[PDB]
């Protein structure tokens, strides 16, 4: 496979000395936590926690304590940069309930006043379609008041309703495949479709940085399980020739079939997948292609349509395309799109479709109008506009934030900037120092990361002004020069 | 010996030290049980190639039959509730769960929509980054109020409420005996752990009693692992697949006689059973603190979607942190929340809805026993029973294709019911084909007693 | 498989003290020859040997002298019991040509007297039809006075005559199979017929003790060899379902064919297949069989139809049933029996039907002639006679031999009996005795054999009267009584 355009990323390493300090860091923590817990068992120190009821002294015991350890001596400490309630629309600025905790959060008051206005970082409406003003609020308010709110029934019984049938047949128009099909939840699409395609006797090509839901289905399908480096061309065709030749592990025969998961942008990291030469070793190998595309559906291509737009490639050439419209569309709800077969087996032996709750009409209205704003049916020139401010703002504020002296992972075009901290008290102090300047960010921490890189994810918006991105990148060399987060070698 | 051990001492100290490593060489020897063969061969590039070559994969997907029965989905012009539109025909609804016909309230919608102009349709975000909106924390409040119970959590789905709960307990080497009839999303969250899974025999406490004696006695084997291995029973208020109610004290005798965890499944018992209709502990009379979880979903009551668990905070806790459809997917939309916390208050205000539909459902179980060629399967006080071939043929097509002849045409007669369906290689235990029918307070009496006639007559002119 | 009669065979094991001198002699004669090989090296003793032409001096030498060690130390001593000239047809009285030699066996002068009615127990005739008088002499030279000697040509080419056409009718009627197809060489017969059935990707399965010509055929074809025990149907089972399971050895792909080359009767060992076992298995598994019935073509059976009529099975069973003339029928040749179109493709595709000189006329009429009189087409009371007395003769000498104290190999059917010497130097004594006596033997000794047992072979015929056997007895008798050789535990 070969690029129409430059393909370009950068993964800057540790500085060694960052790395042992934050062993030292990671060292101290874990010793005072094993000092917590000895001082808790004797009960030396009240314990401020909730216990098993008296009835059932003699049961065995539910938890097993250990496995608690970092919730207890590590989580606990700064959990205040998580679960933070919001009274507002997730727009380019958030209302915040305003929270104390007098026990080191270990429970938390609510005082009476709202944070207002902070800059949000942190939700993932990419196109800015989060709104409780405009047209696609009217639509959904009509259809609201004329279905109702929520389905009481399943596809395959009566809980089958015409704006199902509209919706899948937009989205097919939309991906350009034969036809698709829609769910109620994107961890769902992938937990109960991956069992149905797979099953006993086949071989399932997972990346290393794939999301809970994709393991979880290649899991709750009998297939073996295999895992390659992320975006490492080589470890996949390696694998696949391992594959093919040595046969199936303990009595050697041919595999009954071979997929392939990968995603189109992957979160955490950054990183674009590299489509062309997937494509090409899928088809020198004939092997299945599952193409998981939540974070690209409407943030990549020059009109929205994803990484296969993006790397102007043939969608017919991806044997399977999942989505989610959570991210760009604002609404809950997923979907699986391919060849005709695909989606009549699918509509037949697929877990959703037989045994749940089938998606909402509002919910359904909303995406439909969203979609038919992007690809431009109404004719307004809204849908191409949110493309190029979102396209602006993530070249913008990656190269603003790369200028500054920080370490930033990823591709130059993904609108997810991963910051990295590299120490776990850093962690708590960013999301608290940035939270105190009104920016809301995300940050992640070891048992989720490697250990020594812990990260803070700035997610950008196609509703993010030109002031606000001024304003944040303000606030964040001025954080920046505060905790000495400017690691970077290259240019500072 | 004595005169042996003499003259060993009498060695020096690396003579023996050589002897010594000269015996362990020797018990090396001895004991090298492998018999290795000294050759090593590796396939060629042109070899490896015309490996290659040969290989052809299966297709993604079997070729399709066309007299499938579930390739043709009802479609209905407008809201499923009752006077609905199936395939373009004017018919009475009798297949939907929408037993308080909670649906198309107006004070439903206005909840719904005032939530809806003050916050939106998506939530953009996990409950961890920045998804927790009041309503989410209000609608928990809610329900743990109303539940009477301690803490409650809320899930965006019904299927990964319980498909979740349960393996976030249950882990590899726990056992878990689990009523042979349950439904679907019971079994994956069973699969999902990796535990010992052990089926006993519907609405059986003889079966139950058995399994748990041989569990003791395997435990008397080995006590230091039976001190580390935990024992659940799963098991369901009202049976969607059987719709028979569950024998409660027994079951809590048995957890405390033999030291086992009990997760209840309330989704179809938990707006229609008991007085406040607060599920089948009322029913029974049973204390909430002795179930340890129940898990319901938001759909067939509530008329939203969701789902929810609710317990004591030291269990619900730890499904904020290790539940996979909590902390890997989006919140609720909030106008789905406030639905369902409208819906909660009306069911708060007046509770003799319950009285209703349980006297609506007496009626038509009454009244639909006597059918020639059909058995009514399910108890009395359910809202949604089965109907089932009493003689049935060698295989399964024919029995389905007679029970959608008798469902066209009751639905040519302005009576829409709908067929169980299933997922025959996937099913544990697969019940039989039956026709679905379903309660619901909206129906009036003589509604009721047409839908019987009219199932009657079909039945014994289609059977015959 | 199941047995209609009992199958009676014993392998007695060799006493420890006879093992024991075994031993003892052979490393007294391999330093006795590390010794003369070094005054041979030196030229201290003069060397009665051929060597290189001076001219070639410088070129490298043509053998290795380590290979021709146990033939100047060991086979040169005893020389002179192999390669005995003969001066009569091979009937049951041989007469003998006289050598003497004065250098120890190194060259041999003939003297003018010659043995007369030394009894014969080394010759191959079974039934008796090595006759220089009778019906079958008078049709040779029929044939020969008409046809003459030898075909100049190919069969393939204008040397197929109708002799041959009739030969191979009448053998496929005799057998029972279907077609059956005649070649020039029992050798060539395996060494050219092997290798076109099999090649390489195909797995062989060969008995332990298989003549040269049936390896050798096997060694041509570039077919996979593995051994089984000798009579072992574990061993057979075991190496069929590891061959089924694992496949090949460096690709594991599924074999192409498996072949089993079994024996009728084996000379040297002295015992009879188990053909019902062999059938079973290969029923279930899904082998061919490839029977060589040299030794029991005419020994075997109430008719002298071979081990299938022995064990009373299906001739149908066996996929190629190959014999030789040689050994029963008196005339020299060879054939392969099977199905018709077995016959087809070996007429097409044989290195023998292709390159070889076929039959010779005088040949191919004795071979009918006495087919004919063995399967009675002539009407004459001859031809079951000769089995009767064949069946008695030996079931008459392995009695009186086994009740003499000696020690006997194979069943009690076999008309080849394998006495056992056990040392290297009763080898030749036991020749020379039982030459003194006119009796002639075979006696076979270490590098064909097994170490520890080395032994002298009697093969019965039909045309040994009772007064023959008697007195043969009565000298064997004499002879282990000056030998020692009733090493026999069980009865003596
Ligand atoms: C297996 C346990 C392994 C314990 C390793 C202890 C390492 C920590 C240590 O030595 O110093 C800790 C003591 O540590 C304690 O005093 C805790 C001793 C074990 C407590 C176990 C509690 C079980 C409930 C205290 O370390 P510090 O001085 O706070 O630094
Ligand atoms: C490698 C060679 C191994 C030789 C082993 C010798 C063992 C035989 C031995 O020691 O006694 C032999 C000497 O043996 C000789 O004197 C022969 C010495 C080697 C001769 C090699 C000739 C090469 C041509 C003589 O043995 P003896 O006394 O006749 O009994």
């Amino acid at each position: 496979g070969l690029y129409k355009r430059p393909f370009n990323e950068a993964f800057e390493e540790t500085p060694m000395l960052v790395a042992v300090l934050t062993y030292v860091g990671y060292g101290v923590l874990t010793l005072f936590g094993y000092l917590r817990d000895f001082l808790r068992y004797w009960r030396i120190e009240k314990c401020h926690h909730a216990t098993e009821r008296e009835e059932q002294k003699d049961f065995v015991s539910l938890y097993q304590d250990f496995e608690n350890f970092y919730t207890r001596n590590l989580y606990m400490r700064i959990r205040d940069n998580w679960n933070r309630p919001i009274c507002s629309v997730p727009g380019a600025r958030v209302d915040i309930m305003e929270r104390q905790s007098h026990d080191y959060n270990w429970s938390f008051k609510y005082t009476g006043n709202i944070i207002k206005g902070v800059i949000n970082m942190g939700s993932y409406n990419y196109l800015g379609f989060a709104r409780n003003t405009g047209s696609c609020q009217e639509a959904a308010a009509k259809v609201l008041e004329e279905y109702g709110a929520g389905v009481c029934s399943t596809r395959q019984e009566i809980g089958n309703l015409d704006k199902h049938e509209e919706l899948e047949e937009l989205v097919a128009r939309f991906l350009g495949v034969e036809a698709a099909m829609a769910y109620g939840m994107g961890f769902a699409t992938n937990s109960m479709n991956i069992p149905a395609l797979v099953g006993k006797g086949c071989l399932i090509l997972s990346d290393e940085l794939n999301h809970a839901s994709l393991v979880l289905g290649a899991r709750l399908s009998g297939a073996t399980i295999r895992i390659f480096k992320h975006n490492n061309m080589q470890s996949l065709e390696k694998l696949l020739k391992d594959a093919i030749v040595y046969g199936q592990p303990r009595t050697r025969r041919p595999w009954k079939k071979i997929l392939i998961l990968v995603e189109g942008i992957y979160s955490m990291e950054g990183s674009i997948v590299r489509l062309p030469e997937v494509i090409a070793l899928k088809k020198k190998y004939k092997a299945y292609l599952y193409l998981d595309e939540a974070h690209s559906i409407g943030a990549l291509g020059p009109t929205g349509r994803g990484v296969v737009e993006y790397f102007g490639l043939d969608p017919e050439d991806v044997d399977v395309m999942m989505g989610t419209f959570t991210k760009s569309f604002g609404a809950s709800g997923g979907y699986i799109g391919g060849k005709k077969e695909l989606i009549d087996y699918l509509r037949t032996h697929s877990h959703s479709a037989v045994y749940a709750t089938s998606l909402s009409p509002p919910v359904v209205e909303q995406i439909i109008t969203s979609m038919k704003c992007i690809m431009g049916q109404d004719g307004t020139s809204l849908g191409k506009e949110c493309v190029q401010q979102l396209a602006e703002n993530t070249r913008y504020f990656r190269r603003r934030l790369k200028e500054m002296g920080f370490i930033i992972y990823g591709n130059e075009d993904s609108p997810v900037v991963p910051l990295m901290l590299y120490m776990p008290a850093k962690i708590g102090a960013f999301g608290r120092e940035m939270l105190k300047r009104n920016i809301g960010v995300v940050v992640v921490g070891f048992p989720a990361t490697p250990i020594i890189e812990s990260r803070a994810r700035f997610c950008l918006s196609a509703a993010h002004t030109k002031e606000i991105l001024d304003t944040a990148l303000k606030e964040i060399d001025e954080v920046g020069d505060l905790l000495q987060l400017k690691y970077s070698r290259h240019r500072l | 010996l004595v005169e042996m051990v003499q003259a060993l001492y009498e060695a020096p100290a690396y003579h023996l030290i050589l002897e010594g490593i000269l015996i362990l060489w020797i018990i090396r020897l001895l004991f090298s049980k492998t018999y290795k063969l000294q050759e090593r061969s590796d396939l060629t590039v042109k070899e490896k190639e015309e490996l290659i070559e040969e290989w052809q994969p299966e297709p993604l997907v079997p070729p399709v039959p066309k007299d499938h029965p579930a390739l043709n989905y009802n479609i209905v012009s407008g809201p499923p509730s009752h006077k609905t539109v199936v395939n373009g025909k004017e018919c009475i609804n009798f297949a939907s769960f929408n037993f308080l016909g909670l649906l198309d309230n107006p004070r439903v919608k206005a909840a719904a929509l005032a939530s809806l102009k003050k916050y939106g349709v998506g939530t953009c975000g996990p409950r961890g980054f920045y998804g927790t909106f009041d309503v989410h924390l209000d609608l928990e409040d809610r329900l743990a109020k109303f539940m009477k119970t301690e803490e409650a959590i809320i899930y965006s789905y019904g299927f990964a409420t319980i498909a979740s709960a349960i393996p976030a307990y249950s882990k590899r080497g726990d056992i878990v005996f689990v009523d042979r009839a349950a439904c679907f999303a019971i079994q994956k969250g069973l699969q999902a752990s990796r535990s010992d899974i052990k089926l006993f025999k519907h609405n059986d406490m003889a079966d139950l009693e058995r399994l748990l004696k041989e569990q003791e006695i395997e435990d008397q084997k080995n006590p230091r692992k039976a001190r580390v291995t935990r024992r659940f029973i799963v098991v369901e208020g009202l049976y969607m697949n059987t719709g028979t109610i569950c024998p409660l004290p027994e079951l809590v005798k048995l957890k405390y006689k033999y030291k086992a965890r009990i997760f209840l499944e309330e989704s179809l018992s938990f707006g229609v059973l008991g007085e406040h209709g607060r599920g089948v502990t009322e029913h029974y009379g049973i204390n909430i603190d002795d179930i340890d979880l129940i898990s319901a979903n938001m759909e067939n009551a509530l008329a939203s979607i969701g789902g929810f668990c609710c317990g004591r905070s030291f269990v619900i806790d730890h499904q904020r942190l290790s539940g996979q459809g909590y902390c890997f997917s989006a919140s609720l939309p909030p106008l789905l929340a406030a639905a369902a916390i409208e819906a909660l208050n009306i069911m708060e205000e007046n509770p003799g809805i319950f009285a209703v539909l349980k006297e609506k459902c007496g009626q038509i179980h009454k009244a639909l026993q006597g059918i020639s060629g059909l058995k009514v399967v399910g108890e009395s006080l359910s809202p949604a029973f089965h109907l089932q071939l009493e003689e049935s043929t060698g295989s399964r097509e024919q029995d389905v294709r007679l029970l959608q002849e008798i469902v066209d045409q009751c639905m040519n007669r302005s009576i829409a019911l709908t067929q169980a369906r299933y997922l025959e290689k996937e099913e544990k235990c697969l019940p039989p084909p039956s026709i679905r029918v379903v309660v619901t307070v909206e129906q009036t009496e003589e509604e009721l007693e047409r839908a019987a006639s009219t199932i009657k007559e079909v039945a014994q002119a289609v059977l015959l």
